[PDB]
Formats: C-alpha cells, structure tokens, sequence
C-alpha cells in the first residue's frame, strides 16, 4: 500500500475519479449564464450562498464577468 | 331631432330652432372630441374608430429589455 503524505496508507486507483459511470451524469453540465439582467440582490444573494458552500452561481458569474469585461 | 327641424323649413319656431342649434353644438363636440357619443344601452359596447394617433421608428436595439449584455 502507498503511505499518504500525512502518514495514513492507502490504495492507489490509476483510473480516474470522474471516469465511473455513476459520475458521468454529473459530467455532463449546461453553463447557465447569469450575468443576464444582474441585480445588486442577486449578486448578494449568489455571495451568501457561495459563503455556505454552493461555489455554482459564483463559478458561472466570474466566467461571464472574465468575457464581459474587457478591462478585466 | 335634426329630422323633424329639416322638414319644419317653411316657418321655424323658437324652441325647434333652439333644440336643433343644441344639437348640432353637441355633434362638434363629439367631433371634436370634447365629449363622448356614448353606448347603446343593451350591452356597453363603443363603436369602431380608425387609430387617431400613430406613431413609426425602427426596432429599438440596446433597450433595457435586451438583457444580453
């Protein structure tokens, strides 16, 4: 068995994670764009929920806000 | 009203001259549009009119309603 770095050993797969079947649903995702029609609430809103752990709506909104802006 | 002042043509008298002057006042001013001509009583409906006023421009792009940028 391969020893982890923190000292715990364990099992090392070549395959990767994503690769089961079970987790090619999940793979596959439609990228929602919700930089359509912002609102100073929204944006609040998609804050708090990335604070809690969601990490969605705050992941989309900077992709549209590193294409949007050109500055940026 | 107008009817009956148009065949009283040979000698008006005063209060058929007066009622068909009313009535003809009251026809400028639905034409000019000061005053309603109403609707029939059996059932409220308004008659037909052409549009009195229109307006033309292009399609409005970069409108508030775009919401693609």
């Amino acid at each position: 068995r391969i020893l982890d770095i923190s000292g715990q050993p364990f099992d090392f797969d070549d395959e990767m994670q994503s690769r089961s079947d079970e987790l090619a649903m999940v793979m596959k995702r439609t990228q929602e764009h919700p930089s359509s029609g912002v609102t100073p609430n929204r944006a609040a809103q998609m804050l708090r929920d990335a604070e809690r752990g969601d990490l969605t709506a705050q992941a989309d909104l900077a992709f549209d806000m590193e294409e949007k802006d050109t500055h940026l | 009203v107008v009817a009956w002042f148009y065949l009283n043509e040979s000698q008006p008298t005063e209060q058929i001259t007066a009622t068909y002057r009313d009535t003809v006042r009251w026809l400028e001013q639905v034409r000019d549009g000061k005053t309603d001509p109403g609707v029939e009583s059996r059932t409220a409906a308004s008659p037909e009119g052409e549009d009195l006023v229109q307006v033309q421009s292009d399609p409005p792009v970069f409108s508030r309603k775009q919401k693609g940028f």
